[PDB]
């Protein structure tokens, strides 16, 4: 009666690779659902599935979005 | 005993609820057991296939709370009459989950 | 363990898309949640904001924000790469909240609580298909509190409703050995429906909407272990009403096999 | 806050145990299978290990049909043997992935060469049906187990123009059922077995299963015949009355009925 654990992946090229693409796919599905459910704009004629871009929107007071640190 | 609900976060996930709320801070015989075998329940004659066309573990650790813990227990059948009070858990990030970094 | 600003902000915009603003950005959020491929690491949150939410309609008994939190759920079953095994416990219960209360509604009259029954008890056939397993025992332990909900007397017509909907969205087998013992039970429930000394009640519409899902779901279990006449079938039934339904429901098999 | 880091419910020296046990129940060698079987018909603490073993023999046979590997199927069904005259541990709630792993077997088609190993393969038709009428036998609550897999024999009889080795797998699981199954379902069914044999006999395609599956299954439907009457009548006119039969066993009927009577004489 001795118990036993499940395998630890304690690897670091795993690890780096398993925060890399979890980064990549989160940042990905945000992108891709803020440009779905707004105004968007399109490198190519009428493409919106494959590469869709957020519109430029112009700020009212552009400093404060561009200089001003947003962790701290 | 009225559930009138109470949230001790305001902070973690869920705070949308809590927020909606207005909570501030952290201030608050056919029940024989043949019938539930599933020999009895399980339409197993759609499995038959015709013409078909260890010092760490090797087998995988189920949920223990879902396996073990009467869950049943979050079941609100009555709003008015709820006979316990619930009360606000906190986010417990398992680490038995692989696909979690931590 | 605490979200990066990526994944928060996601998490921000996919929740507050669920509220109800408007349709269009909450089919879209749906659609994220149901095809994106690493939402890992933010299921906890999930879990956690939707059986906290439907724990908050016992303060509000807000019947749409239930029914998206049902499609939030319907949703997260459908994404093929994340596993819900270790958070399903969170997600019972609260499938269950939606399915067993008796008030879900603010006003019990005119919401239809009846599609959050239908639509939360198809959810659960469906998590306990995919997630039973002999170590889980998940659909003996629904299927008992379910008839535990049913036999017991003083259960409201809501909450039975919603036990007969759970138990008929399981299977054939389940309605064979849970709902036809206790068919004699629409003999009970027809005494408070052709004969009621209070007609202007709230019981009425529960009665004999329980009435029509018995015996829309009892029909092909009739048509199943009965003879190919039934002649009187529904005089040997109770009430003679649920052998008419399954009259029509041989009927309807005979124009299926006709299609076929 | 982090949940504790969970441990499985079976011990090293239990889950090493399972591995051993599994490893010589495929049966690379024989005296390795043999105490490996006993020791699964008589573990006494053999529960709480068993969804593991019922979940490997259920995958198994499915994953073992797609190529048909006939002995790694006989090495479950006597698995499934070994676990059943077990008498410490609780079956049935394990028995909904047992019983459709040994229809499959009887069911089945041989994804493998048709001829030589259907000799074994009856066997494992043989072996299926043993252990399908053994679970009949217990297990037994109201209209659940035995109808359903008797419906299912009877659906599969009485399906046209056949799989033979479909047809020969439930010929034999429903002939095996007991003493008054056959004396209440093969009656009517006679006249097609014997047209089936004819078509397999007047079509001269040879190199199918389809002659080797109609003899097996004539031999079986016979012997069956003969005690069904050596049971309910005597043994007068064994000569051309089974001509009203449409003449299939005749006075080899007869005679096996006679062989039958002796050992009645014997005992």
């Amino acid at each position: 009666k001795t118990p036993t654990y499940r395998e630890p992946v304690s690897d670091y090229q795993v690890l780096r690779e398993k925060a890399a693409s979890q980064r990549r796919d989160v940042e990905r599905a945000l992108t891709r659902f803020m440009a779905k459910t707004g105004e968007t704009q399109s490198l190519f004629k009428d493409d919106v599935s494959t590469f869709p871009l957020i519109a430029a929107r112009p700020f009212t007071i552009p400093y404060l979005t561009a200089l001003l640190p947003s962790e701290l | 005993d009225t559930k009138p609900r109470v949230a001790e976060w305001r902070y973690g996930p869920a705070r949308l609820w809590y927020d909606m709320l207005g909570v501030p801070e952290d201030g608050s015989d056919l029940l024989a057991d043949e019938n539930f075998l599933m020999v009895t329940q399980l339409h197993w004659e759609d499995d038959i296939i015709w013409d078909g066309e260890p010092w760490y573990s090797i087998f995988p650790i189920d949920n223990e709370d879902l396996v073990y813990g009467r869950w049943e227990d979050n079941i609100i059948w009555d709003a008015q009459a709820m006979p316990r009070l619930l009360e606000p858990p906190v986010l417990t990030l398992d680490p038995n989950d692989e696909n979690l970094i931590l | 363990h605490e979200l990066s600003v990526e994944q928060q902000l996601y998490y921000k915009e996919i929740t507050e898309a669920c509220v109800g603003s408007c349709e269009a950005k909450r089919a879209e959020a749906l659609q994220s949640i149901a095809t994106d491929p690493g939402l890992y690491q933010m299921l906890p949150r999930f879990s956690t904001f939707i059986s906290e939410g439907v724990r908050v309609n016992v303060v509000q008994n807000n019947l749409a924000l239930l029914i998206y939190l049902m499609r939030m759920v319907k949703a997260l079953m459908d994404n093929p790469t994340l596993y819900l095994e270790k958070y399903v416990h969170e997600l019972i219960p609260a499938v269950m909240t939606c399915i067993v209360s008796r008030q879900l509604c603010l006003r019990p009259d005119v919401d239809n609580h009846w599609a959050l029954r239908d639509f939360a008890a198809r959810l659960v056939a469906q998590i306990c298909k995919h997630f039973s397993t002999t170590t889980n025992n998940i659909q003996s332990r629904i299927t008992k509190t379910f008839t535990k909900s049913w036999v017991d007397e003083k259960t409201p017509w809501t909450t039975r409703y919603g036990s007969i909907a759970g138990l008929a969205e399981l299977g054939h087998d389940v309605i064979k050995t849970l709902i036809l013992p206790r068919l004699q039970q629409e003999g009970e429930r027809i005494r408070s429906v052709l004969d009621g000394p209070v007609l202007s009640n709230i019981d009425r519409i529960g009665a004999d909407h329980v009435q029509s899902l018995l015996l829309k779901h009892c029909a092909p279990v009739l048509a199943k272990l009965r003879p190919p006449p039934d002649n009187q079938d529904a005089y040997r039934a109770e009430f003679g009403s649920l052998g008419p339904l399954l009259c029509s429901q041989v009927v309807k098999a005979r124009a299926q096999a006709a299609l076929q």
